[PDB]
């Protein structure tokens, strides 16, 4: 699951 | 196991010779007679013990520096890296199907 | 000092006092008469433990060999190593002791498949446990097989009907494939599985018995409780006749589960080649990971990412490449393989899970976020492949399976748009609400498998929008109304002709006009 | 008694080495140090293979030397079962440890047994009732199945567990065993104290009309003590199973701490360990546990065993080799106890066989449908909450969203032996009368 | 089948082969023969340099060590034991651990000495 | 026996075959070491301090028993490392008898319940998350947020109620400092001596110069020490100080012997390592003595990690936890109690039965400040309902805040509690309440104090005497 | 990604590389082209946070 939060983390930064 | 039980084999502690006698007499035609199955003793040389992966671990080559390029007979040449403490590991700078085990 | 040299022993073995006490224990003069354990057919037990012995002796094993300890308890000769052998157990080891003999069988593992063998609750060796007495008409043939090769297989063509409409439609399977059903505990795999076999049940009374159908169910690493209440269930509905059931449960000892694919795969491929149809369903194939990870642990073999061993890739892949529809000149028969792997919070990039993914042709993602919205089954229609495709796919179903997988797929991009309740586009809204009715459409109750023809009409009520005046709330019983107040004949022509013919989509257009819906 | 008197050989921590000179035990036997200060109880796990046996030991090995004798029993563990157990505290040999004379057996079984076979298994699925929300509606518990309660440290699965005590163990008629493996040893005392109190344990010569057995291994015991006290308290309650017949109850505190006990034990018998630190034999040792907790044709054992996770991890390999083994699954979240709900059972991740159209009702089974789905349509919204604000959420999601806090708080309650600390008193509600609030 | 016990128990792997070494003289009571065997022994690799090379060359082949160690040990008196206990130590090229087995059967024998 | 080989904290001890398995070893250079791994052909010795001075042949002798602490009653006010042996410079213990470090836990019939508090002096942990003695109560924390301090006031607050109660109920408090820097336990021990408890407090200091087993053992020693005062009809208080380090030492010792590692490369019994120590920290019943001991571990998390690996270890056996926010501590409010996350599962059926009557209220109204708070962070709405209870919670927080080394008799934290959530303290500037909270407790009367404490409950003559007697207090703010 | 669009076959056009996308050994009228399909594909995966 160290890919998803990867890509959360990429979503949160762009909102 | 002591060492302290392992050192006093040192001194000859046998109190009989009815072994050490007649032996010594035997085993220099015994050892004559399989000359052809040996391969001469390597101190200051160096006998390929294993080979595997482009690594082969040498027995022998009591004088190499820790880093010196040795020469296979196989014309490949090698880099001495870890010395260990009865044989020498080295690499293989090549081909590793040119070097048997000997 | 001349002594420095022989002073720390270099040993090229590690049981060499098993080794000179065969050679010092002659000595005695009075132990020449025959006081010595033959070694070259039998086996001493070194150290037992975990479920692994190590046996000294057994010249003539081989690898793979299933040998016989005196106790009784059976094992299979798995590691040979230069001076032993590596025993695995197949039961409890707190009957083995140092010093027991070990007998070989000069067999490699053997399991009892034949035609008496439905219906029988065996294990991954070949005892029933059912209690219906032994296995009567049956032959002993091999668990590790070479898969069949490229002369012998052929195109998968004929379709095999599951009764989902969340797979019958968008993931279709054909009768000779390998279709992964991989999602996270509790999500309804196992519903899928089952759903799978008792439609096979409602099938078999309708084809030729050339078409037919036999089950097989591996349950490995399951409770014992679940499968008597799975032979309860298969009892209940009388599928138990075209079921077998390989049960090696988590009471049973850890080469039991290793080999209970192994062992269903050989009691399933006898159908495979004799002409008729098999379907087997490896259910949790990664606790039969576990399980080789556990056997192979304790027999020092060394570890990968996350300690499994190098060749658990071929432990799957040597298991499910003898899933293979045969050509006509072996016999025609099919076996289509339906492994389970369950995944942890959805971390789909684990070892076992990619593996199993790589291998399998298609993949039934059921993703536990979705299994709460309603929709059962959990089918994500999105990372769902079937790489048959439309080869395999039933024709009438092929009519409206494009127009479904694109309407899904327009709905899955609608989504993060819909929060926004003023935000209307008037397009948008049209696929945002079609994408709820084919949504909704999809939903079954479980042990409720629907038959092919069913599906069809059902869906393509709901594709060409004769459920579109309803609400988005009584889809699940308007579907119900659909099927029922239609004709008998519908159906009984389009499971005939296998197709839906210009002849007909004038017929049943007009049946859906004589509907009753639960909303206007 | 040269033969049948081995030397202890060697000691690594709570692995002891035995040598002997003939007649090794077999594994899982029990054998006897002579001249420890307190009965040290060692029992073999392996079979070294130079006339050496691997035991565990059942107490602390501080004070062994390698000269010591050891006796062998030639035979496992064995505890005093039958009915004059009721009512005594046991520790993993068969001891009494509450100090009331020694123990009234009618048998002496031992602790390593098979399982029961395929054909001796029953399939019933009758409800049991028990006063909570979140239990009675979303999960409901099998009359005679296995029940675990997930999540950990601090989330209330030791207080949950003394509630589905205190409500169903007074009103089910048959026996109870507690088997405390590894909790507090406080917590112990606590229940001993309030099952005096509450009569379901008695003292004096009216020991046997009591109705609990207790079993304690608590975490003050070494690791071979550990491994073994849920062994210890499945054996009590087989008796009562397969002999006595009647259905009992068996709840088993922290089971996570057996599966610990033998990693703790399996590092040092110099196995390979497997992922991320724990044995490779956990599957096959959590099922030859967890298998002896069936209901056969005869009895019926209800189990309640606690299962705690390790840092909150439900893809440690610990619970989720345990989530195959349990009929019904009541996971604990910590993010749902950070809100006050209490019990903080997750309602999106607690499922149920007995969730069933068939069996508990089509009513119960869309009420339960429904609260789910709206609970995680409210679960998909959480971020658009949080960053965008209740001020934009279309109509219906901004009552879904009002439906599911109503139901949040709704599905908390009250508990019967939580009032000790929170002041409300518990309300123990009624199947039915919940299934029509919800 | 009946070996007489040990006096005193002891390590592993080199002291194993001194406890049957013990037991197989103690069964045939020529315990104080095969310790003088292996004195004798120990000193013949301290003499030689042709025996010392049976046990620390690596590149030496079985067969001829095998069959050195039966032709020389073939006469001279030597005990059964010995023979076959050194034939079955030059098989497997356990020759460097005569130095460790032989020390500690000095110490089971004077466990029996008393 | 000699020494095979030294080296990454092991001693291969040849010989030593009547050695017992965690026997007190003690080599020639003087460096102590315990038998651990008692192996077939040597005996494994952890060595108890710098082994730089141990060498391959050096002879290590067996002391003939297991690994003993001098413990008893002449410790108290001696600075011992991991051994007892002192290092303050004052002579070898007197008066003293050694005893082991490593034994059982009294069983489940040898506890009995928890009735007496043991009052810590801060009155915020004293009027939310009460502690009886008996009590495992973790204080779990962040770096720098004031564990040590509540700790220490807990100890400095014990030395001030010794005097004033008789000899049967007197607290002797046990710090054990794992894994410290020596320079603070300089300071420490210069404070426990300038206010004087150092009469009743052991300081075990294995600060982080030491060896590992030195930093492992230290908290078996101290809880022998304090050992020795529950099991004789006494009653102890102990403090782990960062019972993190004292896990990350066993983890050095675990993974120096090859042992294989679990959960954030800690070994797979650190869950036994702190089950074994926080165990002995007991209630006996009235037949062992009726002894007690009080154990406050102290934990370091990162960045409010809660679901570390250690801090759910010592979680799940400790009785209750306080949790110390940082967000709370840098913002001036010390001592940063997190009052949604500490809880004390003893609690309130053996606390001070007037704070039971007078902090229901209390934790209530943080209750209900806690739900505005949660939803007034952003100014929207006044809605008047939310807003007196947002002022009120406000007073409280203010009211719960603490100068440091100042421990509060439990009747002044009363008195002081009764007038902040009654509105005594009302319409008062809220950066004045700590003014006027010394200002009540220096201007009611000390025989409303004396009898407080002399009574325990709130009587119906009391709180109308104090009602009338909080009405003449010249509150700054008017 | 692309493969859940639809779009078959699912190259990524802004991973895939080559050699011969140098202008010397094809020529500017297919570099130009290649670098502005990858120029536009690069914006609108850049503005895909906000039209999203
Ligand atoms: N079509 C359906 N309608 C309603 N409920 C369903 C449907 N399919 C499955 N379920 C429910 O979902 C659950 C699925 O459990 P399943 O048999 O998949 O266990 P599993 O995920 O295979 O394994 P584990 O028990 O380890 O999680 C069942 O309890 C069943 O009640
Ligand atoms: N009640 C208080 N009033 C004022 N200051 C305080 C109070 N409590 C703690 N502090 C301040 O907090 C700082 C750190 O406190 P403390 O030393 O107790 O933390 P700690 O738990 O030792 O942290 P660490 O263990 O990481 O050093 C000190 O500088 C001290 O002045
Ligand atoms: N129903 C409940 N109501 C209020 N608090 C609860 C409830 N259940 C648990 N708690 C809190 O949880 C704490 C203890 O949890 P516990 O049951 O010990 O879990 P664990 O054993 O995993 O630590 C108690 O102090 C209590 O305050
Ligand atoms: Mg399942
Ligand atoms: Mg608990
Ligand atoms: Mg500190």
């Amino acid at each position: 699951s160290n890919q998803a939060v990867k890509q959360r983390i990429r979503a949160i930064k762009n909102i | 196991a002591d060492a302290k039980a392992l050192d006093e084999l040192r001194k000859p502690k046998f109190s009989s010779k009815y072994l050490i006698q007649h032996v010594s007499q035997k085993l220099i035609p015994a050892v004559k007679e399989w000359e052809k199955s040996y391969q001469p003793p390597v101190i200051h040389l160096g006998r390929v013990l294993s080979v595997g992966d482009g690594i082969a671990r040498v027995y022998g080559l009591k004088s190499v520096q820790a880093g010196e390029l040795v020469c296979f007979d196989s014309g490949v040449k090698g880099m001495a890296l870890n010395l260990q403490a009865d044989h020498v590991g080295v690499v293989v700078f090549g081909n590793d199907s040119v070097i048997h085990q000997g | 000092k001349a002594l420095d040299e022989l002073r720390k022993p270099k040993f090229s073995s590690k049981y060499l006092i098993q080794h000179v006490s065969q050679k010092l224990i002659p000595a005695v003069k009075e132990w020449e008469k025959s006081y010595q354990p033959p070694v070259i057919h039998l086996g001493r037990v070194l150290s037992v433990g975990d479920g692994i012995a190590r046996v000294y002796g057994l010249k003539s094993v081989q690898a793979g060999e299933l040998v016989c300890f005196d106790s009784g308890v059976k094992g299979m000769a798995l590691n040979l190593q230069a001076d032993h052998v590596g025993v695995v157990v197949f039961g409890n080891d707190s009957v083995i002791h140092q010093g027991d003999l070990v007998y070989r069988t000069g067999q490699i593992v053997n399991v009892p498949i034949g035609p008496g063998t439905l219906g029988r609750v065996t294990d991954g060796l070949g005892q029933p446990i059912d209690g219906k007495g032994p296995l009567t008409n049956v032959r002993s043939s091999l668990v590790e097989v070479k898969a069949p090769g490229i002369i012998a297989r052929q195109s998968v063509r004929e379709p095999l009907f599951t009764g989902v409409k969340a797979v019958d439609a968008l993931v279709p399977i054909g009768r000779g494939q390998r279709e992964l059903i991989i999602g996270d505990r509790q999500t309804g795999k196992t519903a899928v599985a089952i759903d799978a076999i008792i439609h096979q049940k409602n099938c078999n009374e309708q084809v030729p018995k050339a078409q037919r159908v036999y089950c097989v169910y591996v349950a490995v690493g399951q409770k014992r409780s679940t499968v008597a209440q799975l032979v309860k269930l298969f009892t209940q509905t009388g599928a138990m006749r075209y079921t077998i059931m390989v049960s090696a449960t988590a009471s049973d000892a850890a080469p039991l589960q290793f080999l209970a694919p192994y062992s269903g795969c050989a009691m399933a491929e006898y159908f495979r080649d004799t002409g008729k149809h098999g379907l087997i369903i490896y259910d949790d194939l990664s606790k039969q990971s576990v399980a080789y990870r556990q056997m192979s642990l304790l027999l020092r073999r060394p570890p990968g990412r996350e300690a499994f061993p190098g060749d658990v890739f071929y432990l799957h892949s040597r298991l499910l490449e003898r899933a293979a529809k045969l050509s006509k000149e072996l016999g025609g028969g099919s076996l289509t393989a339906f492994p389970v792997i369950e995944t942890q919070a959805g971390d789909v990039s684990a070892y076992i899970a990619t593996n199993v993914i790589s291998i399998t042709d298609g993949q039934i993602f059921l993703e536990t976020e979705l299994f709460y919205k309603g929709i059962r089954p959990a089918l994500n229609v999105g990372l769902s492949v079937s790489r048959v495709g439309s080869a395999a796919q039933f024709p009438g179903m092929k009519q409206v399976a494009g127009t479904l997988k694109l309407e899904l797929a327009q709905y899955r991009e609608v989504a993060a748009f819909a929060q926004f309740g003023s935000d209307l586009d008037a397009a948008t809204q049209y696929v945002l609400e079609r994408g709820a009715r084919l949504t909704e459409m999809l939903k079954q109750k479980q042990f409720a498998p629907i038959p092919i023809e069913r599906q069809t009409v059902a869906v393509y009520a709901a594709t060409k929008g004769f459920l579109d005046k309803v609400r988005v709330q009584d889809i699940v019983a308007a579907e119900e109304a659909v099927i029922s107040q239609v004709n008998p004949a519908v159906f009984k022509i389009l499971k005939a002709n296998g197709k839906i013919t210009p002849a007909l989509d004038a017929h049943l257009k007009a049946e859906l006009r004589k509907v009753k819906l639960p909303g206007a | 008694p040269a033969i049948d008197a081995g030397y202890v050989s060697q000691v690594i921590g709570p692995v002891v080495d035995v040598r002997f000179d003939g007649e090794l035990p077999s594994i899982l036997s029990s054998l006897e140090v002579e001249g420890h200060s307190v009965r040290l109880v060692l029992e073999v796990a392996q079979h070294m293979g130079d006339n050496t046996v691997r035991c565990i030991a059942m107490d602390s090995t501080d004070g062994l030397v390698r000269g010591q004798k050891v006796v062998d029993t030639g035979s496992p563990i064995k505890v005093p079962v039958g009915r004059g157990t009721l009512g005594r505290i046991m520790n993993v040999i068969g001891e009494p440890v509450d100090e009331q004379g020694p123990i009234d057996a009618a048998d002496i079984w031992s602790i390593h047994r098979e399982a029961p076979e395929f054909t001796e298994q029953s399939t019933e699925q009758e409800i049991l009732v028990t006063g909570i929300k979140v239990v009675d509606l979303l999960a409901p518990y099998q009359r005679g199945g296995k029940i675990g309660l997930f999540g950990g440290a601090g989330v209330g699965k030791t207080v949950l567990i003394m509630e589905l005590i205190n409500n169903v163990a007074k009103a089910h008629g048959g026996f109870s065993v507690f088997a405390g493996v590894g909790e507090r040893t406080r917590e112990g005392n606590d229940l001993y104290r309030e099952m005096i109190e509450s009569g379901v344990i008695k003292l004096g010569a009216e020991r046997g009309n009591s109705k609990c057995t207790l079993v304690y291994g608590q975490m003050n015991e070494p690791p071979g003590a550990r491994a073994r006290v849920a062994l210890t308290g499945l054996t009590v309650a087989e008796y009562f199973r397969d002999i006595e017949g009647q259905d009992v109850l068996l709840f088993v505190d922290n089971i996570f701490r057996f599966t610990q006990a033998n990693s703790e034990v399996s590092a040092l018998l110099g196995r390979i360990p497997s992922a991320v630190g724990y044995q490779p034999t956990l599957a096959t040792d959590l099922g030859g546990l967890q298998e002896r907790i069936t209901t056969t044709t005869k009895g019926s054992i209800t189990s309640v065993q606690a299962v705690y996770v390790p840092a909150d991890d439900l893809t440690d390999p610990a619970p989720a080799t345990t989530f195959a083994h349990l009929d019904a699954t009541t996971v604990l979240s910590r993010s749902i106890a950070e809100l006050g709900i209490y019990p903080a059972v997750d309602p999106l991740d607690s499922t149920s066989r007995m969730l069933n159209p068939n069996v508990i009702g089509a009513e119960h089974y869309n009420v339960a449908r429904g609260v789910q789905k709206v609970l995680q349509d409210y679960k998909n919204l959480q971020d658009i909450i949080a960053i965008l604000g209740m001020d934009e959420l279309s109509e219906e999601d901004k009552l879904t969203v009002a439906r599911a806090r109503k139901i949040q708080r709704f599905l908390s309650q009250p508990f019967q032996v939580a009032e000790v600390f929170t002041g409300t008193p518990g309300k123990y509600v009624d199947l039915a009368d919940t299934i029509s609030g919800f | 089948l009946k070996l007489p016990t040990a006096p005193l128990q002891l390590s592993g792997t080199s002291a194993q082969i001194a406890t049957l070494l013990w037991q197989v003289a103690a069964k045939e009571n020529q315990l104080d023969k095969v310790q003088d065997e292996l004195y004798q022994f120990i000193e013949l690799f301290k003499q030689h340099s042709e025996l010392r090379r049976l046990a620390t060359d690596p590149f030496v082949p079985t067969l001829v060590r095998t069959k050195i160690i039966s032709s020389v040990l073939k006469d001279s008196g030597a005990s059964e034991i010995t023979k076959k206990l050194f034939e079955a130590l030059a098989d497997e090229g356990a020759l460097s651990a005569l130095l460790e087995v032989t020390v500690n059967y000095e110490e089971l024998m004077l466990a029996h000495k008393k």
